[PDB]
């Protein structure tokens, strides 16, 4: 019943809302302790023989993970006798903390368990997951920012990329593919983290409107196959015809205001010098591009056939209208005029 | 229960599921014609409490 | 550091080792993340009492009870993957 | 030990 | 001296090596209660007597029970053994081995009871926490 | 790598060849494996052959690769320009192209394995600073 | 001589099991009108060591289809922990002063029934895993109210050392102060050493002889001699705790006269419990307890909480 | 699957069995007509050749026979290879 | 630890003149598993009940929290019981509330 | 009629045929695991000259009640060896 849905999906806001309030390390860990024990049953509304085993993929990393903070942490405080989040003092602990972070956001090589898990699940559950799950992991990278071992951070950072990129290119079903599309950005995220974590918040910012945006479009339409989204051109013919450009947003094309991420990395990375590694990185991207557009050619741009029992559907209007959904549509393309606010962020 | 019986495309939901059997299959060109032809219709362009 | 800690660390790593060999049914996987979380207990706890650093030693208890919950947790989702199969994680 | 990071040695009862 | 808080580090860990290695879980159990006795052991050591007994009340005395739970929902015809597979036996000799190669080479009152009067916000996420715990449990297992 | 770092220029060209063996070797190690990792052998004898398989073939290219490069470094005598390097590059497909017993991956290995390595060169001539 | 201190601390209290158990058949005999044992006493008295006779010297199999090394290793748990539960005990003086006895008498007390689970699973047969399993609930199901009233009883004595509740007995006794708790620790302590109206590890007529069926001379010996260690114990623990006595410390020996009478008084009781009442049956086992028991422990809880700071009575 | 795997796995069961002597096989003849064999073979060796193909042969099709050639007709009817 | 030893080493010393000792003749038959008379059906496999974890689970949910409930005694010597007093309340209450919860979703 | 039967007893056949080694298996029957599946067509050389309308399907009620408890476990190794009369003097 929605009165105990709700006090979930609010102690999880709270379980996050704590990481980011807390100095002390040990409310930190209490963070995403929390934050997991109401994270799974969410998991597991509607309930399938699949969701279950998905369910079972996401907690036994995120625990995994959990195990590996909580042991870097107190390595830490062996060699100086701290709580205080600061910089670490004992770079065999501080690796640590990456890879447990690195558990936590799913950049690769770790990231095994994003696809598969976003395969269980239902799109709310899914949206919730690639969106508000981010927050708490960056939320501590930002803080410990200082001292994070910038080869380590890179490496992972630029895996990532690839990774996002070569495993988005293979599959059919979206959810799948918006996986390795959140798992492609998160290289983006952290790669400009040692550099300027500035930087990093407002990418942040894009991306959580950007996959508000497809996530509120796919529920609009309840499509989840590359086919099942194929038939919507006729039903509802303007909402595929905004997915497209919310696919080019995600794409970067440099008009729209997906581009204002990339445009103010290259800036950072290129003052620090380090003038190969943006190049590789961003003719990467194009590589996570490429299926955007096949994913757009199934839907928009062409007609796939339709079948003949859709017709008495159209008689019938859709319902259940999520108000914030414009503005995030929005918010997530015309923007890019608006960089210059970014330093609002400081 | 309940909220299944309200907002019925989703009690329509699986029935347009793509297996393109060429019986109940259309070729783009005939549903994008008919239905711009079901627009045409004078309760159909918007939703009905605007029309 | 004395070879004490050393020791537990060890036994740590061990205690990580053998959850990710990882092998047949998973329920051996929530014991070693167990003795993982013991390790770490330990460990703890060894400090708190070095440095007679006081309020920590409200730390390793509250430590326990989390980590001693989410394995509470995690024997349900066992519980399921038991239900339909008579677990395995083949 | 060289191992990981030192680890001083001798009995534990010296701390 | 006796060193005897050390060796009991050191069946401590060989306790992790027939323990990590994963024959069955119910001998795994044994792992843990082995592991377990020897872990309270050694903080008793340092006389921080009261979270010793926490741990060997606490977690021995209600974990492992529980787990003596799960296999009688797991279990399967002809648990193993140790001895029972060439992995899982070579597992524990390949613990023994590194383990033996590194062998080759009151306060406590008052600090406890601080967690309530002077630590007020620890109770209140903790309550907050494992009552909601409760509620997970509920909407998994209904 | 700091091992393989201190040629110098391309003086004695057997202790350099035996560093890159060496990396070839170590990088030959990783690949085997995740490569054992993540695609289960079955049988672990045919697992020591796929090991054994990427290990002698890295290991090789490695070999080749040093040797050609500081034997042009003594010859030709330049010897510090990236092309002195390139040929190493174009050499070490060559070897990649052996073990595939193709013409083609042998082919492509050449060219772009070369490019990589005159890109190395160009850089340390260049403090390019990656990460 | 320490050593012999500890062996003048294990040697009676056996003697003190197998004459426990002719008590328990005199005078549940003669509840039953019955005459117990007798014919080969004079009073029966010889009885428990032909008994025990009976048994060692009987053959003791090895099953077939049981893993041996959990089937010997459990009696040897559970003759083990029935007796180191009896160190910290103040008599008066207590053989070890522990600063917190208590909390490992409960230690010892969780660790008690593990063998238990060990005792059924290794014995592989179907009657062995069942009962040992409902086994398992009933205890642990107990154990948590167990701990819960404990505590609250033990808020007011001071702390958690065990001779300290001696002197905060020196006249009233803790009972008239917070009897209602110690009805609910002694039905506890009526369960969790699985007892009359509690009977389901042994199970009976309703799963005949329960866990303890496949064992059979000694380690069976074991087991039973094990459980009437639990039993007194308990009940001397129960003793200690809320019932005080005077206590003269230069004619300490007048303070145990009087201590093996309180707590005598109590193991009868069981007996004559046991003479009394049908058990229960797992389900309302444990639909009083959590039903019915718990929340008073919790409501009686917090008034204990509550009375020190209100009466401004802080032991 | 071709055909000639159903009919080499056919007789390759009826040669593993003991009342068909190697001598006495023979595709196209008849399987009692010829075959000394009981008539509870039949049922036997059928119930082993389909243990192989591993589909239940209802007892219809053991009605069938006539030639075992007939009933690899039927398996390929089955396989419909 | 005296104390540990001379308790096991006794039980141990039971055992072995519990074993070796009636030195008598063991049979297969005489052996096999006991089955109220006829042989078992089947070597035990699967009592499932989900009925077993739905409370069990709470059990180790309730004894975590007990784990909390120990400080108690010596915290209510602390100097500032008002600022103690809620939460001595207060995780009574949840206690008894994660019950009460459990209590009536049946 | 005749033969409509006679299917019945085949399928009745199979059935204990197939069901042979698991009856070894289950209730450690040390008979050769052949010897039995011959007894059983022995058994069924037993009757195989009736040749009464209702008799033999009466036959197949009375056959099906056999395999039917060793299939539930019903008998035992003593009731299900007996048939192979092995005390007997010859």
């Amino acid at each position: 019943n929605p009165i105990i849905y709700t006090t979930l999906i609010m102690t999880v806001m709270s379980g996050t809302m704590l990481v980011m309030i807390s100095s002390h390390w040990l409310l930190i860990w209490i963070g995403f302790e929390m934050n997991l024990l109401a994270m799974i049953p969410v998991l597991m509304k509607n309930f399938n023989p699949r969701a279950t085993e998905a369910a079972t993929k996401y907690f036994l990393t995120q625990a995994t993970a959990s195990m590996m903070l909580m042991m870097a942490i107190i390595i830490n405080l062996l060699y100086s006798g701290q709580w205080t989040i600061t910089k670490m003092f004992n770079p065999v602990a501080m690796t640590m903390m990456t890879m447990a972070l690195a558990m936590k956001l799913g950049l690769s090589p770790f990231h095994f368990w994003v696809p598969e898990v976003t395969q269980g699940i239902s799109l709310q559950a899914g949206l919730l997951l690639l969106t508000w799950q981010k927050l708490a992991p960056l939320s501590v990278l930002c803080q410990i920012s200082q001292s994070i071992n910038p080869n380590l951070m890179l490496t992972m950072a630029m895996l990532s990329i690839l990774i996002g990129g070569w495993g988005g290119l293979n599959q059919t079903q979206l959810r799948k593919i918006m996986a390795y599309s959140s798992i492609a950005h998160m290289g983006w995220m952290t790669a400009v983290l040692p550099y300027n974590t500035t930087m990093t918040i407002l990418n942040l910012l894009i991306y959580i409107t950007m996959t508000l945006a497809m996530f509120m479009l796919l529920i609009h339409s309840s499509a989840t196959t590359t086919l099942s989204l194929s038939h919507t051109w006729n039903k509802m013919p303007v909402i595929t015809s905004l997915m497209m450009v919310t696919l080019l947003s995600m794409g970067g094309l440099p008009p729209l205001s997906g581009f204002m991420p990339k445009w103010m990395i290259i800036q950072e990375m290129t003052k620090n010098e380090s003038i190969i590694m943006p190049t590789l990185m961003a003719m990467t991207a194009l590589l996570n591009l490429y299926f955007y557009m096949r994913l757009a050619y199934s839907s928009s741009l062409t007609m796939f056939p339709s079948t003949n029992n859709m017709k008495m559907k159209w008689q019938f209007e859709h319902t259940k209208q999520m108000k914030l959904l414009p503005t995030m549509i929005v918010l997530s393309t015309l923007v890019l005029p608006m960089t210059p606010a970014l330093s609002s962020l400081n | 229960l309940r909220m299944l019986v309200q907002n019925k495309l989703e009690v329509l939901n699986y029935t347009t599921i793509p297996v393109y059997l060429p019986e109940i299959t259309i070729g783009a060109h005939q549903s994008d014609r008919v239905f711009q032809k079901f627009t045409e219709l004078p309760g159909r362009k918007y939703s009905p409490g605007y029309n | 550091m004395p070879l004490v800690y050393m020791n537990i660390i060890m036994a740590f790593a061990i205690a990580l080792a053998g959850l990710l060999m990882y092998r047949s049914h998973l329920m051996s996987s929530l014991l070693c993340l167990e003795g993982m979380m013991l390790s770490l207990f330990i460990m703890s706890t060894l400090i708190i009492l070095n440095t007679h650093f006081t309020l920590a030693n409200m730390m390793p208890i509250i430590l326990l009870v989390f980590a001693a919950c989410e394995a509470a947790l995690g024997l349900s989702l066992l519980v399921m993957v038991s239900n339909t199969y008579g677990t395995d994680y083949v | 030990v060289e191992i990981i990071f030192k680890f001083n040695g001798l009995g534990d009862w010296v701390i | 001296t006796m060193y005897i808080a050390f060796i009991l580090s050191t069946i401590f860990v060989i306790g992790f090596v027939g323990f990590s290695s994963k024959p069955s879980p119910i001998y795994g159990g044994l792992g843990l209660i082995v592991s377990g006795g020897v872990g309270c052991g050694i903080v008793l050591n340092f006389g921080g007597s009261f979270l010793g007994l926490m741990v060997f009340l606490i977690y021995l005395g209600g974990m492992l029970v529980v787990f003596g739970y799960t296999t009688a929902m797991a279990t399967e015809m002809y648990p193993e053994v140790w001895v029972s597979n060439k992995t899982v036996f070579g597992a524990f000799v390949s613990g023994l081995m590194m383990e033996f190669c590194m062998v080759y080479y009151s306060e406590e009152a008052m600090g406890i009871a601080a967690l309530y009067s002077y630590g007020t916000w620890l109770v209140i996420v903790t309550g907050w926490s494992l009552l909601i715990g409760v509620v997970v449990i509920m909407e998994i297992t209904r | 790598l700091h091992k393989y770092s201190d040629i110098p220029e391309g003086t004695e060209c057997h202790r350099k060849a035996y560093a890159s063996t060496s990396i070839g070797g170590a990088t030959g190690l990783i690949v085997s494996a995740y490569s054992i990792a993540l695609k289960p052998p079955a049988s672990f004898l045919e697992g020591v052959a796929r090991t054994g398989r990427y290990t002698f073939t890295s290991a090789a290219i490695g070999a080749i690769f040093g040797l050609t490069s500081c034997i042009s470094a003594q010859v030709r005598e330049k010897p510090d320009d990236p092309l002195n390097y390139f040929i190493g590059g174009c050499a070490g497909g060559l070897t990649l192209g052996a073990r595939t017993r193709s013409y083609g991956i042998g082919a492509a290995a050449c060219a772009y394995m070369g490019l990589t390595a005159a890109l190395v060169k160009m850089g340390q001539l260049e403090g390019w600073q990656v990460f | 001589m320490f050593m012999i201190n500890i062996l003048s601390l294990i040697i009676p209290i056996l003697l003190a099991v197998a004459f426990l158990t002719l008590v328990e058949r005199k005078v549940l005999g003669y509840m039953q009108l019955r005459k117990g044992p007798n014919v080969v006493g004079p009073y029966g008295l010889l009885q428990p060591i032909a008994d025990a006779l009976k048994l060692f010297t009987k053959e003791p199999l090895r099953p077939a289809t049981s893993s041996i090394s959990m089937f010997i290793i459990a009696p040897i748990l559970a003759l083990s922990l029935a007796l180191t539960m009896w160190v910290p005990l103040p008599m008066p003086y207590p053989l070890i002063n522990m600063n917190l006895g208590v909390l490992f008498m409960l230690a010892m007390s969780s660790l008690a029934v593990y063998s238990i689970l060990w005792s059924g699973w290794a014995s592989n047969s179907k009657y062995a895993l069942i009962g040992a399993l409902r086994a398992v609930a009933q205890t642990i199901s107990y154990e948590v109210t167990l701990a819960i009233i404990l505590l609250s009883v033990l808020l007011m004595n001071g702390s958690y050392t065990l001779s300290t509740l001696i002197t905060t007995q020196e006249h009233i006794w803790m009972i008239f102060t917070s009897w209602p708790l110690a009805m609910m620790w002694f039905i506890s302590t009526l369960a969790e050493t699985n007892r009359a109206p509690f009977d389901l590890t042994e199970g009976e007529s309703e799963l005949v002889s329960g866990f303890n069926v496949e064992y059979a001379a000694g380690p069976f010996a074991m087991f039973f001699m094990a459980e009437y260690a639990n039993i007194i114990m308990m009940n001397a623990f129960t003793a200690i705790l809320f019932l005080g006595a005077s206590h003269d410390p230069h004619t300490p020996e007048l303070y145990t006269i009087n201590f093996v009478l309180k707590t005598l008084a109590l193991t009868i009781t069981f007996l004559w419990i046991r003479a009394s009442y049908p058990r229960f049956r797992y389900d309302q086992l444990m639909h009083l307890l959590w039903k019915s028991f718990l929340p008073l422990t919790l409501a009686l809880c917090m008034w204990h909480i509550s009375l020190p700071i209100m009466t401004a009575s802080i032991p | 699957l071709t055909l000639e795997a159903i009919k080499d796995r056919v007789l390759y069961v009826l040669k593993l069995y003991d009342k068909i002597d190697p001598e006495k096989l023979s595709v196209n003849s008849h399987f009692m007509k010829d075959l000394g064999l009981d008539s509870l073979d039949q049922v036997e060796i059928i119930m082993a050749m389909e243990d192989e193909f591993g589909f239940e042969i209802p007892d219809i099709d053991a009605e069938k026979l006539m030639c075992p050639q007939e009933i690899v007709d039927y398996i390929a009817d089955k396989k419909d290879v | 630890m005296l104390t540990l030893l001379t308790n096991v080493t006794l039980a141990s010393l039971l055992v072995l003149i519990a074993f070796w000792l009636p030195q008598l003749n063991a049979y297969s038959e005489k052996t096999s598993p006991y089955e109220c008379g006829f042989d078992p059906m089947g070597s035990a496999r699967l009592p499932f009940s989900m009925k077993f974890f739905l409370v069990a689970i709470t059990f180790l949910l309730f004894d975590l929290e007990i784990a909390l409930l120990l400080p108690l005694p010596w915290a209510s010597q602390t100097n500032n019981l008002k600022t103690m007093l809620t939460m001595a309340l207060f995780l009574l209450i949840l206690l008894a509330a994660s019950l009460a919860y459990e209590w009536t979703q049946k | 009629d005749m033969n409509e039967a006679k299917r019945r007893v085949r399928e009745l056949y199979r059935a204990w045929y197939r069901e042979v080694p698991n009856t070894v298996h289950l209730f450690q029957l040390d008979i050769s695991v052949k010897q039995g599946r011959d007894k059983v067509r022995e058994m069924f050389m037993k009757n195989a000259h009736v040749t009464d309308p209702r008799v033999v399907d009466l036959l197949v009620i009375k056959g099906k009640m056999e395999l039917e408890e060793t299939i539930n476990v019903w008998k035992q190794r003593t009731h299900i060896m007996r048939f192979f009369h092995e005390t007997e003097a010859p």
